[PDB]
C-alpha cells in the first residue's frame, strides 16, 4: 500500500549508493592487480638479470 | 655494480607489492559503503 | 515512481557491467597467477642450472 | 510499484552476491602477491649465492 | 632452503585459484 | 627454456594489463 512503493524507492536509492562504492572498490582493485603484475615484472627482469650473469662472469670464467 | 642494481629492482618488486596492499586495503574500505 | 522504476533499471544495467568488469578482472588476477608461477618455475630451474654443470666444476 | 518493488529487491541481491565476489578477489590478489613476495626472497637468495660462493669460489 | 620457499610460493599461487573460483561462483548467481 | 620461460612470463602478465582495461572499460557505464 503505497508505502511498498516508498519502499522500494528507498531500496533504490540504498542501491545506486552501493553501486557507486562498488565500483569504487572495483577500481582499486584492479589497481592492486596492476601492482602485483608490475611487481612479478621487475622480479621477472631482475630473474633475467641473473641468468644472463650465470651464462656470462660464471661461464666463460669456466 | 650487479648486487647493487639487483638489489634495487628487489626493492622495486617490493615497493609494487606493498602498493598492491594498499590498493586491497582501499577496495575493502570501499566496499564498506555497500550495504543494501 | 516512473523515476523509482527506472532508478532500479538504470541500477540493474549498471550492476551488468560491474558483472562484466569483475569478470574482466578475474581474469586478470588469473594471468599474474600465470605468471608469478611461470617466474617461479623459471627461478628453480635456474637453482638446478647453478647445481648441476656448475657446483661440480 | 510492485514491480519496482521486486527488482529493487533483486538488484540488493545481486549487488550483495558482487560484494562477496570482490571480496574473494581481493583474496586472491593478496595471495599472488604473497607467492611474488616469497618469490622475491628465493631470487635474492640465489643472488647471493651467487656471489656468497660463486664469487671467492672461482 | 630455496625448495621451501618455492614450494611456499606455489602454496600461495594456488590459494589464489581457490578465491579466484570462489569469486566467480559468487559472480554467478548475479541477474 | 629459461628464456622461453621468461618470454612466457611476460606475455601473461601483459595480458594482466589487457583484462584490466577491459574491466575498467565496462566501469565506464556504471554512473556514466
Amino acid at each position: 500500500g503505497p508505502l511498498g512503493s516508498a519502499v522500494s524507492l528507498v531500496q533504490a536509492q540504498t542501491n545506486a549508493r552501493a553501486i557507486a562504492a562498488m565500483k569504487n572498490s572495483i577500481q582499486a582493485t584492479n589497481r592492486a592487480v596492476f601492482e602485483v603484475k608490475e611487481g612479478t615484472q621487475r622480479l621477472a627482469i631482475a630473474v633475467q638479470a641473473i641468468q644472463d650473469h650465470i651464462n656470462t662472469i660464471m661461464n666463460t670464467q669456466l | 655494480r650487479g648486487g647493487i642494481d639487483i638489489s634495487t629492482e628487489l626493492s622495486k618488486v617490493n615497493a609494487s607489492l606493498q602498493n598492491t596492499v594498499k590498493y586491497i586495503k582501499e577496495s575493502n574500505h570501499q566496499l564498506q559503503s555497500v550495504i543494501v
